[PDB]
DNA sequence: GGGGGGGGGGGGGGGGGGGGGTTTGGGGGGGGGG
DNA sequence: CCCCCCCCCCACCCCCCCCCCCCCCCCCCCCCC
């Protein structure tokens, strides 16, 4: 999403709520009093993405070693990415 | 003292022996601080090597971690001293001669690493030691009898002004040509050749040396051989031999490894 | 449930 | 309002089970005989 | 000087270790003084 075009999929998303921006204040009804919201709610979640925690079965001890790494991103993404 | 004569009491003892270089290993690598890193939360600590024993921590230092068993040893974070081994020989001189000369393993460390080399008779100063060997590596199990080294600490092998002084000389070039070899007679032509020899000219890369090559013909019931033996004695870095006999490969370089002849 | 703890990378 | 006792979690010790630990031929180099 | 020879070089028990289980200790919470 950040990186895609220089990530226009967000000017897709403002554009997207300027369209319900554009009427009155009553004329947005509560489907584009919701839309926005929903657009407000898209940012926020990307801007709230973040690396999962590492969690591990405690039932079974540790081994002569302890976990290898706590790092849980996957193989085609960078922290620099998120 | 000789190497012989080494005793159980000489063990933890400074002694000085003198000997000759068979050989000498590479410079080994001896960690004298671990570098611990932890898997959690990427803290570093460092560790000084105590008696060859990694003093390694069971659970991470930071408390706000203190993760047990976290700590990783990252090997090219670790710091490093330098080791030498150099198996160092009883001279044949000193033997008695009915049978073989001893050896003994000599550890060199730092920067005295390489300061001697194969066919270098020294003396070494160091404390004698001794350690077990295992049994077998997978094991604790130790062999009674215990290796035995010396741990060095000093070595050694076996101005301009005077040279301006005689530099301005007049009878220069016969008082060079007469040191080379005073109780041989004078045969100063000779001498003086060999003295350019030793001399020699100058060198250009652009092939040509500045090198000189003389020949002693004469009678064989002559003094030159004598001669010879003198100017190998004065020259920094010269080699004798004879040509009789003498394969084009055996007094040049020979045969896996290729190794050098005397002419080289 | 599976008794479990959580290890989190924002503490290194 | 502080200290004791009860209950639950976490760590350490101890035991048990398991796996590991020289001849023959060929080419090339080097030396000796016709 | 040339060719052949021959020499070299090479291809069952015991220890360490790990896993599993049980107990003990230490902290937290609740009640009693
Ligand atoms: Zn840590």
């Amino acid at each position: 999403i950040l990186s895609m075009e220089s990530g226009k999929v967000l000017r897709a998303a403002i554009r997207l709520a300027l369209d319900v921006i554009k009427i009155d204040r009553l004329s947005r009804t509560p489907r584009d009093n919701m839309v926005l919201k929903l657009v407000l709610n898209f940012f926020r979640n990307v801007i709230a993405i973040e690396p999962g925690e590492f969690t591990i079965n405690t039932k079974k001890s540790m081994p002569k070693k302890g976990i290898t790494s706590i790092d849980t991103l996957p193989p085609n993404v960078s922290m620099d990415d998120i | 003292k000789g190497m012989r004569e080494l005793n159980p009491n000489d063990i933890d003892k400074l002694i000085n022996l003198k000997g000759l270089v068979l050989r000498s290993t590479p410079v080994i690598p001896d960690m004298k601080v671990a570098f611990f890193k932890c898997n959690v939360c990427d803290h570093t600590m460092a560790v000084e090597i105590d008696r060859g024993v990694i003093q390694e921590p069971a659970r991470c230092e930071r408390i706000d971690c203190n993760e047990p068993n976290s700590m990783s040893l990252i090997h090219n974070r670790c710091s490093f001293a330098d080791k030498q081994v150099i198996k160092l020989q009883e001279t044949p001189d000193f033997v008695p001669d009915g049978q073989t000369p001893h050896s003994i393993s000599l550890c060199v460390y730092d920067e005295l690493v390489d300061s001697c080399r194969a066919g270098d008779r020294i003396e070494v100063t160091g404390t004698f030691r001794s350690i077990p060997i295992r049994a077998n590596s997978r094991q604790r199990v130790l062999k009674s009898l215990y290796k035995t080294y010396v741990d060095v600490v000093h070595v050694k092998k076996v101005d301009l002004a005077k040279i301006r002084e005689v530099a301005a000389r007049e009878d220069l070039y016969s008082l060079l040509a007469r040191s080379i070899a005073p109780s041989i007679y004078e045969l100063e032509d000779v001498k003086k050749g060999i003295l350019l020899q030793l001399f020699g000219g100058t060198n250009k890369t652009f092939r040509y040396r500045g090198d000189i090559n003389i020949l002693l013909c004469g009678d064989p019931s002559t003094s030159k051989s004598q001669i010879l033996q003198y100017v190998h004695k004065i020259t920094p870095r010269g080699v004798y031999t004879s040509g009789k006999g003498s394969s084009a490969v055996g007094l040049t370089a020979y045969i896996l490894v290729l190794e050098s002849g005397a002419l080289v | 449930s599976f008794k479990s703890r959580a290890l989190n990378h924002v503490k290194k």
